[PDB]
């Protein structure tokens, strides 16, 4: 994978860019994935610029006149199956091109070499042509460009109206052309031997290779594009097509003329992300704007409110902000207009970009330092992208733009300044709105009566309304959801309980919402859309919201504002109306709306407040649905807004799908009307109401930016409108007419169903007297309320039978628990063979199943000591494996104790804090495991209480004893798939013996991840479902965020068999296993490991008390107090006892059902059946989807291979030849080799050498030292230990000094490079993620986020970048130079220099958690001093040697930065 | 408060008076909480999900919800709660045997850190509603035109009378002795139960619309015919009354009394009508040796009210 | 690819239920693959079937006119939005078609439904 440009400034054209581009492509084979056929790749592509003398010399020698002006060539792939279609092909391209009049000189067949594809990108091989089309009309360049344009379109537009397929134009112009395929990234010049001519010269040249997820290749699909090229992925493609469709109904310009009309339907159909976004740029580009002003409207920037910006930029980001919407996600963009060359990066800067100038007026940028070899003695300066920056190359006057320049020279073309003035805002006509005119709060009576009428039950005021009034922030849950599923039950279960959450897997990284906040928005725009392709000042006129959510007086406020251009829609149906009286109430508001919108309205306001006793009220879900599609497909939509206003909406998740179905604002009156009777009875104490309703606002903002975070959109105008949820328990009639695009796998109830719960609902609540509220359980067990999978006799039945070891028991329990009504999916499912009984003493003995069994991780943080340590002897025990989850281990359980007990665990985990990870932790298993998401809480980090974290676990984390530990969501180290390859085999090296375990969690898209981490040599794989249990997460994230475990299961085995990839992984599944009958079900539907996780704990005393985070746990399972842990009554053979009845009750059914072993009945998915509830119920759920079984072919259907995945030899294997002597006498060494970026984990495997013979500190510092010459690859020197000393001269790639346990890394520039050391970018991206000790001194600058989680170790660096010292926990770091903004998010441990001389800290520190003075105690004066001399020691450097000459003078200008809660426990006080 | 405070408080009780007082009068033996021992006492619970404090009380009150209610203040709302799914709190609270039931299950009782006074609390926040007034009867808003008689003015007779008056239905009672309330105003003693909340009671029933029809026989002075052709349902909860006996040498002789008779004795007497069988007969025992024979609550009952009155040696024989 | 067979389910469900007759469900045709070539393999499209009951009480020779209707106006839908390898071998209420590019011989061994009394 990566992208790559090279641009020779002055714009001169020359052979080497050619020449270096290709070099460049032959250095990227290592991010790639391998293969066993060798042949096979997945794509790979280049850009340059035509070379007129080639064509023109081809001309000449067919027997025409070689023309003047430019000549232009179009590359074609046509079908090449059938020799009638490319006739078809050819005849429409012909009579597209001579009905504007240029001239054709003919086609020319592509010299090619077929022997080196592979057997699947071969059989689907298009074939490939070239067209040369000459302009005799003598008229412009520019014009030319415009007509091919058009041309291109129309010819796409006729091929597509016939129905042929495998028909494409890779380009057609007379600038540049584009050489693509699927082939392998160095056998380029091999396919396309043009290449290797000398007239092939260009002045720029684009290049990328991709990483695919599936192995289905499509030539079409591989990259550039024309005019782009895109490294990354973008999370909001399914709502930009949406606003896109609505924009296209009003775009026009004077250029195109009639032919618009031929460029309506602007997005095509059967693209990628990468593809539509490049559709958009090249329409906009056209246009007439150039690639800088189109790049900064539809990517923009971070609109900070900071003053380290002119507000000239300020005003240009606010019209491009105001113009369009943005395009997120993870993106590095290398695009070229037709005279600029352009490299950008998104807003957070999550993909990496380093460039290099040389003497020779050539810029070369990539996403590696090393791919293309210069020497030292000719660099000008080496540098980097940081987030939302972009350089630019003007080929047409020969000029290099970096970023602030190109945003001043930008920034002269249009007053900006006097057109956003325009914008009128809220706050001020809520201030000029006289408080007059407040109405009268309804009576108890009424407002009882309407909330009976929607099912609120008391405990929904007095569990997860009262936290927002009080504090503003949302409730804490301490455990797994066991409620039914939305569609299965028997109460009112809104309408809003059916759609589920997304999130982000491997494939894309979540954003942290607590410390990266700043670049996050909740802009909202009335009266905003328009034409997109002109320049004027009604594009800036309108009204601007800091909000989405409005209370009452804001509301009225804006309505009296809007005045009479609004329309208010009724949103109400009769009870008495009949069987289909809401299918006509949606016909009668979808069509009022259209009627309102023709006649001049502008603002549509949804008001359903007429709800009365002989009129129900429309669920505002379905109804804002209706009415934003019906205006999308009838080209209305960006003419008015649309105003919801709701009587249901209670809690932060029913406001986010509101959002996401397609309203603007939404305005919850009767949550406000309960707020203020709940005041006037004196429950809040002593606060106002301002302050009640300012809090509950705070906290529903705070919950709309968490929810939208999961996914990684960081703006709420590309979220709207784009339906980031699935549907479940939902009819695919009714979600593909109403709703945008969602997917609804399994069918649900209809019209009718809805109209049934809705009308009894609404009878219950407007017929009888209420008295009060029905208490309600939902998030907890009550008699009256709905049912649960843990109840009271299943728990104490279950207890007894474990504690008095009765197999009468168990069975009696089992059958308890399988006798209730049907709550699950797998409820539903029945077993049927066909064969005969076999004898119960037949089937595999007891052992050979209790080994196929484990217990999930549970992190020593929740639990106790004493049951961790139960859990891991219990398991220890029997031959299976165990967890330790996040939060490290315990070092001194590494052996077995004198009786006889084993308290290790055989699977340690790599959660995302790094919290405990050493060189040490990761030899002391047998498989190593990455949770990227969890049951409970998808997308989202593990929390701990303050108090929960005492001295132990202080000491065990390396963190500050009683403060709150909330590791980050993102892994800051897998934010692709190829990172995720990165990390396997950095894993894989440092332990030469373990698996590595990847966790998911199940939802819709999950086959196509599983099958991509299936080629990153991954060998299990974990599906968590949704009913997970935790230690402690929100309410709104445990119950409506997940999917159950029986649709990630059974797709990810299809997709896995469908790609001939399933006999290489093995599948493991866990989330609300409790009896045998589930343990055979998850069996046949493919998985062929078990976890069990909550009963455990229900073995061992829990009672599902649910106060986990208050730390008061009677029976003392999760608590760390010592005088509840003395109340622990756990016991090994508790848990022994349940999983022998566990197992023995699978063998009674395998030995009931015929068979006599577990691998006869993974994946026969033809012994389940369906069976409906009864005729009374009427849903219609098909799991067909979920039964379909795939034929496998001559492979098994399970893993059918013993060890693991290998992978390829680093040069550690070449040292570990070497260094012999060291590790048989243990002896000082001195070696010495020659780096390349091609090779990745630089010493890691030695490391585990010496962690394995002597310890982490058995070495004195600087035992072995190595030198390395050139630039280093990824991963240098990652998990070293004590005694290892790498010296580096040049420069390394990323993730330098991952994991360091107490090494040694050095990094200085070489001795013959003509270059200032402080103003070089010399490292990459996260360094030193998650270190414990030792020591770093690079004589450069860094890259982003800078020692992020660091705990122990010790660096020293002439400079930084954005968001660095992110949540740093221990050890002291210098910063020799500028800093980015938000330096120092979240820190909590440790301490900071920065030699600051411009006086700007104040102006770019997040002075939240951290305090900054200047040094006054020659305590920490001295510790300075130090480390600065040992740095100078160490990198020969000049500008640190400079600062110690003057060092009276300098210490002056230090700033020190402390965090606030070590402000008490240091021993020497900062202060006087 | 954040009502978690079984961690840092201790159970006890509201306050017992001596043994060396209890034995002369006939009162009750424990005393209604103070304001600030309950508000405390009731803070103990753990609002723990799945609570076993409701499955196994056999009315399933929302124990939690008034548990909460009450630590806060709020005792109307809290007493609303109580009293929305239970027709007789304080009678329960006061003779319900807690050690089976509810205070014998919840979390904190299996975790040996002693439980929350579960009955104690509801007898509190029960009887504080008397005393301000809150307490009302439950008319029916519109008189239905139905009749149903019920037979037997015991627990489940007043409570399934109470109920169909609240429908909107009438009803009449049908029971032999001549004060209502079954062995509630008969067979439990004086100490256990006091006689006053049973009136109480009884009383506010009859405000309702109850019709009450004392000194009536359903063997002797009707049919069940009769009534059956009467109302439009009649509902028969006469109880249980055939005790058991004993046949062995000696079970002939005199002073040999039953218990049901010799409780009924007692709680007459503790009211007054200067009943014979207590002046000159064997149902005192103001100097005697007194023996009982069988076990359960009814034995000690029995045992109790004689070593109220004297008896210089009393015994209890189980199996 | 697994998601062009939920938008062609969509398509067909929310055409059928638009003129109001009653869906049973789906089935997966049982067939053994073994017997087929590596070319006629290669392009295999995946077999189910789809059960309709006509709940409405209206005549035999309606219903066909209607699934006629159905069936071209499905065809038209699904050939809209440009999904390729979607095809109807049949949709009535009086007969049904069994074809394939297997072996003329081997029909009863991939479609072992015909061995059924
Ligand atoms: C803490 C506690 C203490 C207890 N103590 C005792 C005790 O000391 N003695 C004891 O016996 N039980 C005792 N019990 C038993 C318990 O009270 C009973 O289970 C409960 O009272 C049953 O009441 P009931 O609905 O049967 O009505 P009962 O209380 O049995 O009253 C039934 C009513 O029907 C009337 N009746 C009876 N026959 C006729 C008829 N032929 N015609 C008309 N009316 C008729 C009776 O006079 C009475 O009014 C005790 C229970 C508890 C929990
Ligand atoms: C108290 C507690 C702590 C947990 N900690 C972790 C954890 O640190 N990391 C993790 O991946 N899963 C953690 N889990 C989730 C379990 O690993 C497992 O996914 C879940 O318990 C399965 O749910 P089940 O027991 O109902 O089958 C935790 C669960 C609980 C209840
Ligand atoms: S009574 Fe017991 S079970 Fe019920 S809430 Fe209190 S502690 Fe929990
Ligand atoms: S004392 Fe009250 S709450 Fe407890 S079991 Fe008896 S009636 Fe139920
Ligand atoms: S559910 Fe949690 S609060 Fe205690 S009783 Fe079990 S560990």
């Amino acid at each position: 994978c990566g992208v790559g440009f090279i641009a020779a400034i002055d714009g001169k054209p020359r052979r080497s860019v050619v020449e270096k581009g290709i070099e460049a492509l032959k250095a990227v084979w290592h991010r790639g994935a391998v293969d066993a056929d060798g042949k096979t790749g997945d794509g790979a592509g280049i850009h340059v610029a035509v070379p007129q003398k080639f064509f023109k010399d081809h001309v000449k020698v067919i027997g025409h006149r070689a023309p003047d002006n430019k000549l232009a060539v179009g590359q074609v792939f046509l079908p090449r199956i059938s020799l009638d279609a490319q006739e078809a092909c050819r005849c429409i391209v012909e009579t597209e091109i001579l009905a504007f009049g240029y001239y054709i000189y003919g086609w020319r067949q592509v010299p090619i070499n077929v022997d080196i594809i592979g057997e699947k990108a071969n059989a689907t091989r298009p074939e490939i042509e070239q067209i040369i089309v000459g302009n005799n009309k003598g008229v412009s360049d520019e014009q030319f460009e415009l007509d091919l344009y058009i041309i291109r379109r129309r010819i796409e537009k006729a091929v597509k109206g016939e129905q042929i397929n495998d028909f494409y134009i890779c380009s057609l112009s007379a600038r540049s052309i584009i050489y693509k395929g699927m082939f392998l990234a160095e056998q380029l010049t091999t396919f396309y031997p043009d290449l290797l001519d000398e007239r092939f010269e260009s002045d720029f040249a684009i290049y990328h290779q991709r990483y695919s997820t599936n192995t289905f290749p499509t030539w079409p699909l591989a990259q550039p594009f024309r005019m782009l090229a895109h490294n990354g992925e973008i999370n909001t493609v399914k709502g930009n097509v949406n606003w896109m469709k609505a924009h296209e109904t009003r775009m026009e310009h004077p250029a195109f003329g009639t032919h618009m009309q031929d460029l309506k339907p602007v997005i095509g159909v059967g693209l990628s992300d990468s593809g539509s976004l490049d559709t958009v740029f090249e329409v906009m580009v056209r246009a007439g704007r150039t690639a800088p002003m189109v790049k900064m409207m539809l990517v923009p920037q971070a609109l900070t409110s900071s003053q380290t910006t002119p507000d000239n930029h300020k005003a240009l980001i606010q019209y491009c902000n105001s113009v369009m919407e943005p395009w997120d996600g993870p993106a590095a963009l290398a695009m070229t207009d037709g005279r600029w060359v352009v490299g950008g990066m998104d807003r957070n800067g999550l993909r990496p970009m380093r460039y290099t100038i040389t003497t020779d007026g050539l810029i070369i940028g990539g996403s590696e330092t090393g791919m293309v070899k210069i020497d030292e003695t000719q660099v000008i300066e080496k540098g980097r992208l940081g987030p939302g920056e972009m350089i630019a190359v003007d080929l047409q006057s020969g000029k290099l733009y970096r970023d602030r320049e190109l945003k001043d020279h930008l920034a002269t073309l249009k007053p900006w300044d006097k057109w956003v003035q325009n914008t009128t805002h809220l706050d001020e006509l809520v201030k000029t709105a006289s408080l007059k005119g407040e109405p009268s709060d309804m009576d108890k009576a009424e407002l009882r009566r309407r909330q009976q009428a929607f099912g609120l039950t008391m405990e929904d005021m007095e569990l997860i309304l009262h936290p927002m009034v009080e504090d503003g922030k949302e409730a804490i849950g301490s455990m797994g959801d066991d409620s039914p599923i939305a569609v299965l039950s028997d109460k009112y279960r809104g309408l809003h309980h059916f759609f589920r959450q997304n999130f982000s897997q491997v494939t894309n990284p979540p954003i942290d919402s607590l410390r990266e906040r700043r670049v996050m928005s909740l802009k909202t725009r009335l009266g905003n859309l328009g034409n997109i392709l002109d320049e004027d000042e009604t594009q800036t006129r309108l009204l601007q919201l800091e909000s989405p959510v409005l209370t009452t007086a804001e509301f009225r406020a804006m309505r009296d504002y809007m005045g009479d251009t609004a329309a208010e829609i009724d949103a109400t149906f009769p009870v008495d109306g009949g069987p289909e009286a809401l299918r006509d109430a949606l016909r009668r508001i979808r069509q009022e709306t259209e009627d309102a919108v023709r006649g001049g309205a502008t603002h549509v306001i949804l008001t359903d407040e007429a709800m009365g006793p002989a009129r129900a009220a429309i669920p505002a879900i379905l109804a804002t649905g209706a009415v934003h599609t019906h205006l999308i497909r009838s080209n209305l939509r960006t003419f008015t807004s649309l105003n919801v206003r709701t009587a249901e909406g209670l809690d932060t998740h029913y406001f986010a799908v509101l959002i996401g179905v397609g309203a603007t604002t939404v305005n919850a009156y009767l949550a406000q009307e309960a707020i203020a009777e709940r005041h006037r009875r004196g429950l809040f104490g002593s606060m106002p109401l301002e302050k009640g309703m300012a809090n509950y606002k705070k906290a529903i903002d705070d919950g709309l930016l968490k929810i939208m975070s999961k996914m990684g959109i960081s703006v709420i105008s590309s979220y709207r409108g784009g339906g980031n949820f699935e549907a479940i328990g939902l009819s695919r009639a009714l979600v593909a007419e109403h709703f945008p695009a969602m997917v609804s796998r399994i069918s649900g109830i209809g019209l009718n169903g809805i109209q049934k719960k809705v009308l009894e609902q609404h009878a219950t609540a407007y017929n009888e007297e209420v008295v009060a509220l029905p208490v309600g359980g939902f998030y907890r067990f009550r008699k009256s309320g709905d049912r649960h999978g843990w109840e009271g006799g299943v728990i104490h039945t279950l207890q007894q039978a474990v504690t008095n070891d009765s197999y009468t028991t168990f069975k009696k329990y089992s059958e308890q628990v399988n006798k209730r009504p049907p709550m699950q999916l797998r409820d539903l499912l029945e077993l049927r063979s066909t064969k005969a009984p076999v004898p119960v003493d037949e089937v595999e003995s007891i052992t050979a199943i209790r080994k196929r069994f484990i217990t999930p991780g549970m992190s020593m943080g929740a639990l106790s000591p004493e049951a961790h340590g139960t859990l891991n002897v219990a398991m220890n025990r029997i031959g299976a494996k165990s967890d330790s989850g996040e939060g490290g281990e315990d070092p001194a359980r590494f052996r077995p104790d004198k009786n006889g007990d084993n308290w290790n665990s055989a699977i340690k985990q790599v959660a995302s804090g790094r919290f405990g990870v050493t060189a040490e932790y990761l030899n002391q298993c047998r498989e190593l495991e990455i949770k990227v998401a969890q049951g409970a809480k998808p997308g989202e980090g593990g929390q701990l209480p303050g108090f929960k974290v005492t001295e132990m676990i202080a000491r065990l984390r390396h963190s500050t004893p009683g403060v709150m530990l909330i590791s980050p969501p993102p892994h800051h180290d897998i934010y692709s798939i190829e990172d995720l390859a990165q990390l396997i085999y950095d894993l894989k090296q440092i332990n030469p013996d373990a698996k590595v375990t990847v966790k998911l969690v199940s939802r819709s898209g999950i086959g196509t991840i599983a099958a991509g981490v299936a080629k990153a040599n991954a060998d299990i794989i974990l599906i968590s479902g949704n009913s997970g249990g935790t230690g402690a997460s929100p309410q709104t994230s445990i119950k409506f965020a997940g999917l159950p475990w029986e649709m990630g299961l059974s797709e990810v085995h299809q997709v896995l068999t469908l790609n001939r990839l399933r006999h290489r992984v093995r599948l493991r599944t866990d989330g609300g296993l409790k009896t045998g009958r589930d343990i055979v079900i998850a069996a046949m539907l493919g998985a062929e490991e078990f976890g069990i996780g909550t009963a455990s704990l229900i073995a061992m005393g829990c009672i599902m008390v649910r106060q986990c985070h208050s730390n008061t746990c009677p029976v003392g399972v999760c608590v760390q107090d010592d005088k509840l842990r003395q109340k622990f009554v756990g016991t090994p053979e508790k848990v022994v006892n349940l999983f022998t009845f566990l197992a023995e009750e699978v063998r009674e059914i395998l030995a009931g059902l015929g068979f006599r072993s577990l691998n006869e009945v993974i994946g026969r998915t033809d012994l389940l059946h369906q069976v409906s509830r009864g005729a009374e119920h009427l849903d219609d759920l098909d799991l067909n989807p979920r039964l379909a079984q795939v034929d496998p072919g001559e492979n098994a259907r399970y893993c059918t291979l013993q060890g693991r995945n290998e992978v390829p030899d680093t040069l550690d294997a070449r040292i570990v030849a070497d260094a012999r002597p060291l590790f048989e006498e243990g002896e000082k060494m001195q070696l010495a080799y020659n780096a390349r970026n091609t090779q990745r984990a630089i010493g890691t495997r030695l490391s585990s050498m010496v962690t394995r013979k002597f310890g982490m500190f058995g070495l004195q510092p600087g035992h072995i030292t190595i030198r390395l010459r050139g630039t280093a690859g990824q991963s240098l020197g990652a998990f070293a230990v004590q005694g290892i000393k790498l010296e580096v001269m040049g420069d390394a790639n990323d993730y330098v000094g991952k994991g360091l346990s107490g090494g040694t890394i050095v990094v200085r520039p070489t001795t013959s490079s003509p270059l200032e050391t402080n103003k070089n970018t010399i490292i990459g991206n996260t360094v030193l993620y998650g270190a414990t000790a030792g020591k770093l001194f690079a004589a450069g600058q860094a890259g982003e986020r800078f020692a992020v989680r660091n705990s122990g170790a010790t660096v020293v660096v002439e400079g930084c970048g954005s968001n660095g010292c992110e949540y740093m926990t221990g050890g002291t770091a210098v910063i020799l130079g500028r800093v980015g903004d938000n330096f120092a998010a979240g820190m909590t441990g440790g301490m900071a220099y920065v030699y600051d001389l411009d006086d700007s800290l104040p102006l770019y520190i997040n002075d939240e958690s951290v305090i900054f003075q200047r040094i006054e105690v020659g305590h920490y004066e001295s510790q300075l001093k130090h480390l600065i001399e040992e740095h100078v020691t160490e990198t020969q450097s000049r500008f640190a040697a400079e600062i110690l000459n003057d060092w009276a003078r300098e210490v002056t200008k230090f700033w020190q930065v402390v965090p606030k809660e070590m402000l008490n426990r240091l021993e020497v006080p900062v202060h006087l | 408060q954040r009502m978690l405070g079984f961690v840092h408080t201790a159970q006890r009780m509201p306050d017992k008076r001596p043994a060396a007082e209890r034995r002369q009068d006939f009162a009750e033996i424990y005393a209604r909480f103070s304001d600030e021992r309950a508000n405390e006492q009731a803070n103990r619970c753990s609002q723990c999900g799945v609570p076993f404090c409701q499955v196994h009380c056999p009315v399933s009150n929302n124990i939690p919800d008034w548990l909460k209610l009450t630590s806060e203040g709020r005792l109307e709302e809290a007493y609303e709660v109580s009293q929305a799914t239970n027709n007789f709190p304080e009678i329960c609270g006061r003779i319900c045997p807690q050690d089976r039931l509810c205070e014998g299950n919840c979390v904190i009782e299996q975790s040996t850190h002693g439980a929350v006074t579960i009955g104690s609390v509801e007898k509190y926040i029960n009887d504080t509603a008397w005393d301000q007034g809150w307490v009302k009867p439950r008319t029916p808003s519109r008189e239905l035109g139905l009749s149903v008689g019920v037979i037997g003015a015991g627990p489940a007779g007043l409570a399934a009378a109470e109920e169909l008056r609240a429908k909107g239905y009438e009803v009449h009672v049908y029971d032999r002795y001549d004060r209502m309330g079954g062995l509630l105003v008969y067979g439990i003693p004086g100490f256990k139960l006091e006689k006053s909340v049973v009136e109480r009671r009884v009383k506010l029933l009859a405000d309702a619309g109850v019709i009450y029809h004392p000194n009536f026989e359903v063997g002797r002075d009707a049919s069940l015919p009769e009534l059956r052709r009467k109302h439009v349902a009649v509902l028969v909860a006469t109880g249980v009354y055939k005790a058991r006996d004993i046949k062995a040498p000696g079970s002939g002789l005199g002073n040999i009394v039953a218990a049901l008779d010799y409780l009924t004795t007692s709680n007459k007497v503790s009211l007054g009508d200067t009943v014979e069988a207590y002046e000159n007969g064997s149902l005192n025992a103001a100097g005697k040796h007194v023996v009982v024979l069988g076990g359960g609550d009814t034995a000690m009952d029995c045992v109790r009210t004689a070593i109220r009155q004297g008896a210089t040696s009393v015994k209890c024989l189980y199996r």
